[PDB]
C-alpha cells in the first residue's frame, strides 16, 4: 500500500518516454518531469519520501 | 504559483502514461503512476513545501 | 521526547567536542560545529520535523 | 553557518571521537550522534541542506 518509483528508474523512465513519445508536446511535458526529478531540492524530497517508505513497509 | 507546475505535472503524468499504454509501452506508465501518486502523496507535499522554503532563501538572501 | 534527543545531542555535540580540545584532537571540532549549529538551524530541523512525522506513521500504523 | 558537513566525513569523525573518548560517558553520547548520523531518515535531511547549503552560498 504505497509503492514506490525512484528517481533513478524514474529518470530514465522519462528519458525513454521522451524518446518513446517524441510528440514535440511530449518532450516539453516530459521535459517538465525529468527537471523537477533533477532538481537537487525536489530530488531530496523524493529521496527521503523513497527510502523512508521503503522502511514504512520494511521495519515494522 | 509554483503549485501551477506539480499539478501540471500531475496532468503531464496521466498524458505522458497514456501515450505510452496507447504506443505499447506499459512499462514506463507505472513509473508515471508511481511518480504521479508519490506527488498526490499529503506527506509528500509537506516534503516539497520545505524545500520550497529553502528556495526562496537562496532567492531572499543577498 | 523529540527535544529532549536533540537538545542533549547539540549539549553532546558540545561536551564531546570539550574532550577532543582537552585530549588534542582539535580536528574533528570541524565536525561537531557543524553538525551542532546545523542542528540548531531552523530550517535543517523543519527538515527533520517532517521526517519525524513520517517516522510516526512507520511506528503508529500497525 | 553554510560550510556544510558531510556526514560521510563527520560519521568517520565520531568513530575516531568513540576510540578516542574512552571516557565510556563519550562512547554513549558519540554513539548517540553516529545513531543520528547514520539514521536513514536523518542522513537524508541532512544530504538536503548539504547540496542546498552548497548552491546557496554559490548563487548567481
Amino acid at each position: 500500500a504505497v509503492k514506490i518509483l525512484e528517481i533513478e528508474d524514474l529518470f530514465s523512465s522519462l528519458k525513454h518516454i521522451q524518446h518513446t513519445l517524441v510528440d514535440s508536446q511530449s518532450q516539453e511535458d516530459i521535459s517538465l518531469l525529468l527537471q523537477l526529478v533533477q532538481n537537487k531540492d525536489f530530488q531530496n524530497a523524493f529521496k527521503i519520501h523513497n527510502a523512508i517508505t521503503v522502511h514504512m513497509n520494511k521495519a515494522s | 504559483n509554483p503549485a501551477a507546475e506539480k499539478m501540471q505535472v500531475l496532468q503531464v503524468l496521466d498524458r505522458l502514461r497514456g501515450k505510452l499504454q496507447e504506443k505499447g509501452d506499459t512499462t514506463q506508465n507505472e513509473k508515471l503512476s508511481a511518480f504521479y501518486e508519490t506527488l498526490k502523496s499529503p506527506l509528500f507535499n509537506q516534503i516539497l513545501t520545505l524545500q520550497q522554503s529553502i528556495k526562496q532563501l537562496k532567492g531572499q538572501l543577498s
